[PDB]
C-alpha cells in the first residue's frame, strides 16, 4: 500500500467525469508517457504529465481522463510498458490497519 | 508542444455537453412545469369544482 | 488543463446545478400560480351562479 507514500490530492477528488488513473510505468518507460498520454486517449486532461513518485521497480505515475476513456487508454497503453494499476487513497483504514499492527506487536511482547 | 491549443478543444468539447445537457435539462424541466400548472388548474381545484356545482 | 480549463469545467457544473435547482423554484413559483389563479376563477363561476340561482329563485 501507498499509506505513506502518497497524498488525498494526488487524484481528482470531486471529478465531474473523470478519473486519475494510476498507470505505473517502469523507469525504462517513464520519459515516453510524459509526451505520449496526449496521443494514448482523448476527450482526456490535456498537460496530465505530473509524476507522483519514483520506485525502484517502476516508478509512480497517474493520468487524469474520462470514464469510458479509461477502457480505451488502458487498451492503448497496455502495449508501450505502461502497468495500470488503480490505487485508492484512505487515511482512515490504512491508519487503522497500521495501529492494529502496533498494537498486535506490543501485546505479542 | 501545442500549448494551449488543445485546452482550448478539449475543454470547449467538455462544456459543449456539461452546459447544454443541463440547459436541455432545464427547459424539459420546465416543460414538465408547463404541464403541471395545467394540471393544478384542473386537478385540485377541478375537484372543487365537482363538488361546489354538486353542492349548488 | 493542469488548472486551467478544469476549474472552468467546474464552474459550469456549478452552473448546471443552479440553474436545475432555479428550474425547480420556478416549478413552485408556477404550481402556486396555478392553485392562485384557478381558485379565482373558481370564485369567479361562483358569482356566476348565484346570479344564476338569484334569478331562478
Amino acid at each position: 500500500s501507498l499509506a505513506e507514500i502518497v497524498k488525498k490530492d494526488d487524484f481528482v477528488l470531486d471529478s465531474e467525469y473523470l478519473v486519475t488513473l494510476l498507470v505505473v510505468v517502469p523507469k525504462l518507460n517513464h520519459n515516453d508517457w510524459i509526451k505520449q498520454y496526449e496521443t494514448l486517449a482523448e476527450m482526456v486532461v490535456p498537460r496530465s504529465s505530473n509524476v507522483l513518485s519514483e520506485d525502484q521497480d517502476s516508478y509512480l505515475c497517474n493520468v487524469t481522463l474520462f470514464r469510458k476513456a479509461v477502457d480505451d487508454f488502458r487498451h492503448k497503453a497496455r502495449e508501450n510498458k505502461f502497468i495500470v494499476r488503480d490505487f485508492q487513497y484512505n487515511e482512515e483504514e490504512m491508519k487503522a490497519d497500521k495501529e492494529e499492527m502496533t498494537r498486535l506487536s506490543t501485546d505479542k511482547k | 508542444a501545442l500549448s494551449d491549443a488543445d485546452v482550448q478543444k478539449q475543454i470547449k468539447h467538455m462544456m459543449a455537453f456539461i452546459e447544454q445537457e443541463a440547459n436541455e435539462k432545464a427547459e424539459e424541466i420546465d416543460a414538465k412545469a408547463e404541464e403541471e400548472f395545467n394540471i393544478e388548474k384542473g386537478r385540485l381545484v377541478q375537484t372543487q369544482r365537482l363538488k361546489i356545482m354538486e353542492y349548488y | 488543463s493542469q488548472t486551467q480549463g478544469i476549474q472552468q469545467l467546474l464552474q459550469a457544473e456549478k452552473r448546471a446545478a443552479e440553474k436545475v435547482a432555479d428550474a425547480r423554484k420556478r416549478k413552485a413559483r408556477r404550481l402556486k400560480q396555478a392553485k392562485e389563479e384557478a381558485q379565482m376563477e373558481v370564485e369567479q363561476y361562483r358569482r356566476e351562479r348565484e346570479q344564476e340561482f338569484q334569478s331562478k329563485q
